[PDB]
């Protein structure tokens, strides 16, 4: 938007890397310094979740991407996930491969 | 967790934050330029207070760390770029005082007025009028008038504040562990803490020094040359040893000597080389040139200019319906967005700006990369230079006639070039010695070695003695000839232009020998010279993230400045001057006055 | 092979033969203390005598090694440790001299005794009687007359004792490449080789300073408070703003105010907690204080103690058959031997004696798996701090309420928060200054910035300087106030009271904010806190292996000592002294005396 989209955050600060495909909501305050800080956004205690802010003209390399990943894997249970199977015409008097 | 990864962490958030409000701040000050209007005034005043605060307020909390036990030369140039802390170590009171007479001199020089004997209405200010007469009135008693006035108008009032002035910065930068303000604008070139590439502030004036001694002989040919020219169009007022007079420069201040090549012409009948005729022949426009330029810029190998940029860029004048300030000015809004406003009208003057523009912004655009405390020029003379390097190489007659724009059945001559250099030199060096003795005098007057009650005589004889200016009538002491200037009564450093313009010509010659040139350094194009594109972009890409000195080894090799390539540019110029220097006696002698 | 093999192996095989013959001598000495016999004290002397001789032989085999081409900063400082020449660099002569000079230094001061005035045959020593009367004697004439005639029988023989050993152990340490014996003493501290956590030993007196001269204003207002309230007991001999005498403190050098606590008492209607009777109804003995004090330590989250230690370990006064030292005591055998010797009775000063003991025990068994040159403390103030911080934690009401001692129908107020407060000042505070003071004599005295002929002068001058104690009575250059102390007579180091004081703040307030602690600093309990217990393991685990600095690091953040921690533990009895400290003017005057 021409005022910025605000509306889309990303982590900043971690205490550690996260795991695959690990999801994480937590917003509490990451400690940077020495003490815990009790909670309080303050010095050497900063907020995990930082603004975007995109706007029509930041340049390429800023504009914002949606990303996506369709992810498929194997188990047991057979599925329905299984791609159109097409179809052709019905011949009749004459033997053909069916 | 050392002190180490808590600056790293609080150098992460500011550079985003940082980021986030200098676009925003870029912008409206952008909105403002290209449309005055209260509407945009009043985003732009607040955009950049929010932005000032918000950096005050980083500042400070980033005062919290020793930095001695940081190691990471990085994160300690960020943290010493960011730590600062500026005017707000004296009192408040002081501070204040500061602003006013700061204020105050800004006012009295732009709201400047000079009243006349001619007729009781008849007040010109500076920028119109005084400069037209300053630049074209051949009348001796009229230009001498008028650049007396000015002084005695000026100075006369400005001094009580400069007295002021000078002890404030003093007691300022005295107060942040330096020993004047004069040293305190000299840290800009400081480099500690890497071995092999330090440099010191003291070294700055030794090393200019040192380049000043090889650049007098070819000054004291010009000034020899342009006074022996100006006895025939001012007879009966210039000595034939002795120096010349402080009106007969060409402008107010004698910064830069092109109006003088009006009278100092060698070859008049020859005219220069042109090209604005031949633009509207084939009908160019501001989007014609800008492409070109482009084309010229991506065939030495750099990037091509952003999608952004010819979008949102303002290269002509809409009209007197969205008005704007009509002075070239390259813009980085920052996240990737680049712009240049400029009243791009047809002429080569107008051409050669847009090269230094886009010049400018690809230099923008190398360390994009980099940090927010880190995303600027090695120092405050290689951005200039690196977009005057572009202007230099757009306008010599191999590149104007390979695009098109002179004709092929024209072939340089001795006489053109002649002219040409000289030209050139009427600006780029005959303004160097201006440049050192106004930073000569205001290091000495920071630092204390000149008295209060010896300041114009001081500056008249190192002007007598440098530049070989003598002063048109006697000036009592209550006058302030240095204030007239405008960067001087602006607080703005002026050593930039002495440094910048060795590093032109230390980047040129660096250059041409990787395009494989084989005549004079005047007639050398980079265009479609790959290699030479690749190691300025080398250099572009580092920024501020390293040393200059080391910055200056990657494209010419040396680690500290360099004034010979400056000598080989007007080495044919230079010989020319010498062979027609002889028909009277090269040099002044300062003890002569036209009083 | 590089001398670093050589140095490996010798520091291999020391290992195992100095464990062997340590463990020997630790457990003839512990046969000797558990059972007072003379074949017990022979099998101890012998011990001893073959396990001295070793480690002589030992480091005399180590001095072969130049100790600068090593660089494993862990065999460096085995070989420092082990490598330290000692009293052996001087000649034989000089060796005897300071033997006997320290022999007979130490028996006159056990052996002294006094004779008084009273009766011909009324003499008695210095532990007890004299002990009991500097205590609990309320009249001033009797207290005033021990105290001088103590020190006028013990200095007085003691002085040209010590004027000989001063220079003696100058002229010793001066020899091993130090300053002086009081830079050897200091020598504790040093940290060297490894950038980041070095700390040189000129830098302790520095820090030391910058500490007490935050620790003065409490101890300047507790002292006010201390002289107010012992204008009542002892009338027209207290000044309103002088200083206090040094017979009215309580003890005979005044090392600790416990004493004071019967005069000085804010509320003495309701008495303090106390769980003795509480422990005795509930049929408690010393099995039990001690299977409480390890489920305490292990619910911090330690290792549980070692099967030989409820075996081997003697915790109750066989009676007067098995005659051994009722001091409390903790025994490292070594090899995984670990008891405790104490004469446990039931009371809340035994129970706080014997979480005190089990916790060095908890240290001692941390380091274990170290070299038996490394196994030990950070220095000679961690052990004594992490041994306290079990027994503050222990004596909180919440703990005392918790484990079944302290009934549950009674919530703690006010008042007595405050008195606990304040006879813990008595104690931990109160003698921060003696020690403070008796150290930088000392040290000056060994630096020799006090000529021979001022000791006693500017020892009675920093005393009413710094601890603001005045003379009771002129006392003439030829007495000897500091030898009268057992530390100083017998030749130990008394700085560890002081920096272990602070680095039980330290920790204390650094473990609190692990266990998420949500009031006064006096009120924290570390029990049932894994992650407090953890942090302080991690520590304890690494001993002497690595500085002492970075030790800190690990449980407070800090690499220097600190003692806000110290101010703020006392802020709330901080707080009320200052509210009840305006009756009369804070502060002392030194220029006035008693006499
Ligand atoms: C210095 O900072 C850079 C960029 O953040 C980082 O990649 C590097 O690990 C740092 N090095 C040190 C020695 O801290
Ligand atoms: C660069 O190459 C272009 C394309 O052939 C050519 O027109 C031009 O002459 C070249 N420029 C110079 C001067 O090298
Ligand atoms: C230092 O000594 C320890 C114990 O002998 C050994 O484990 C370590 O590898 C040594 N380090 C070096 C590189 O000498
Ligand atoms: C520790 O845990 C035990 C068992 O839950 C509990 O009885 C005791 O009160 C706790 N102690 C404290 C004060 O944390
Ligand atoms: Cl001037
Ligand atoms: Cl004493
Ligand atoms: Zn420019
Ligand atoms: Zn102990």
């Amino acid at each position: 938007k021409v005022g910025g989209n605000y509306n889309y955050l990303y982590r900043l600060f971690r205490k550690s890397n996260l795991k695959p495909f690990e999801r994480d909501i937590s917003t509490e305050i990451y400690q940077a310094g020495n003490k815990p800080c009790n909670g309080v956004a303050g010095f050497n205690c900063y907020f995990p979740l930082r603004s975007y802010g995109f706007r029509p003209t930041y340049g390429v390399g800023h504009q914002p991407y949606r990303v996506v990943v369709l992810s498929f894997e194997l188990l047991h249970a057979p599925a329905t996930v299984c791609g159109p199977k097409k179809s052709t015409n019905l011949v009749k008097n004459k033997c053909v491969n069916f | 967790s050392t002190i180490e990864e808590q600056a790293k962490t609080f150098l992460d958030k500011f550079n985003h934050e940082a980021e986030d409000l200098f676009y925003q701040s870029s912008l409206a000050s952008w909105n403002y330029n290209t449309n005055i209007t209260e509407e945009n005034v009043q985003n732009m005043n607040n955009a950049g207070d929010k932005w000032s605060a918000f950096l005050k307020e980083q500042s400070t909390l980033a005062q919290m760390y020793p930095l001695q036990e940081i190691q990471n030369l990085t994160v300690k140039l960020q943290l010493q770029a960011l730590q600062q802390n500026g005017s707000s170590v004296l009192s408040e009171d002081k501070s204040k005082r500061l602003n006013t007479i700061l204020n105050t001199m800004s006012t009295i020089y732009s709201t400047g007025k000079v009243c006349n004997p001619d007729n009781p209405q008849e007040c010109l200010l500076l920028e119109p009028g005084l400069n037209e007469i300053m630049a074209n009135s051949l009348d001796y008693n009229e230009r001498l008038w008028a650049w007396e006035s000015w002084r005695s108008e000026v100075g006369k009032q400005l001094r009580p504040l400069y007295e002021e002035y000078v002890v404030l910065k003093n007691e300022m930068a005295r107060a942040n562990h330096y020993e004047d303000y004069g040293d305190y604008w000299r840290g800009d070139y400081e480099v500690n803490g890497v071995d092999g590439y330090d440099y010191s502030r003291g070294q700055l004036i030794e090393d200019v020094e040192h380049t000043f001694e090889e650049i007098k002989p070819l000054y004291e040919h010009l000034h020899a040359y342009v006074r022996a020219k100006l006895m025939n169009a001012y007879p009966s007022y210039i000595s034939p040893i002795g120096c010349l007079p402080a009106h007969l420069l060409g402008d107010m201040w004698g910064r830069f000597w092109t109006n003088l090549y009006s009278l100092t012409v060698p070859f008049g009948q020859k005219p220069n080389i042109d090209v604005t005729d031949a633009m509207v022949d084939q009908a160019w426009d501001a989007q014609r040139i800008f492409k070109e330029a482009e084309k010229f810029f991506v065939s030495v190998g750099l990037p091509n200019m952003t999608q952004g940029f010819w979008e949102n860029s303002m290269l002509t004048d809409p009209g007197n319906v969205q008005k704007a300030v009509c002075h070239p000015t390259a813009w980085d809004l920052g996240k990737g967005d680049f712009r240049i406003l400029m009243c791009t009208k047809v002429t080569m003057d107008d051409f050669l700006t847009a090269h230094h523009e886009m010049g400018h912004i690809q230099y923008d655009m190398a360390y994009a990369a980099q940090p927010f405390l880190l995303r600027n020029g090695a120092n405050e003379g290689f951005h200039e230079a690196v977009g005057e390097i572009m202007s230099l190489s757009a306008a010599t007659p191999k590149h104007l006639k390979s695009i098109g724009l002179l004709s092929p059945d024209f072939q340089e001559d001795n006489e053109t070039e002649i002219n040409f250099l000289l030209k050139q030199a009427l600006t780029i060096v005959g303004t160097l010695p201006f440049t050192y003795m106004l930073e000569k005098w205001r290091w000495m007057v920071f630092k204390g070695e000149i008295p209060k009650d010896q300041w114009m005589k001081k500056w008249w004889e190192m002007k007598r003695e440098i530049v070989g200016v003598v002063e048109p009538v006697p000036h009592d002491e209550t006058y302030c000839d240095p204030a007239s200037l405008f960067h001087v009564s602006n607080d703005y450093s002026f050593i930039r232009y002495y440094t910048r313009t060795l590093y032109q010509f230390q980047f040129q010659e660096a250059l041409c020998q990787a395009a494989k040139h084989e005549g004079p350094l005047h007639k050398c194009d980079i265009s479609n010279s790959t290699e030479a594109g690749q190691k300025l972009f080398n250099m572009l890409r580092l920024g501020k993230s390293e040393p200059w000195t080391l910055a200056l080894e990657n494209v010419v090799g040396a680690k500290n400045m360099n004034v010979r390539p400056l000598l080989n540019y007007f080495e044919p110029l230079f010989t020319w001057l010498k062979d027609q220097n002889k028909n009277s006696f090269v040099g002044w002698s300062t003890d002569w006055s036209p009083y």
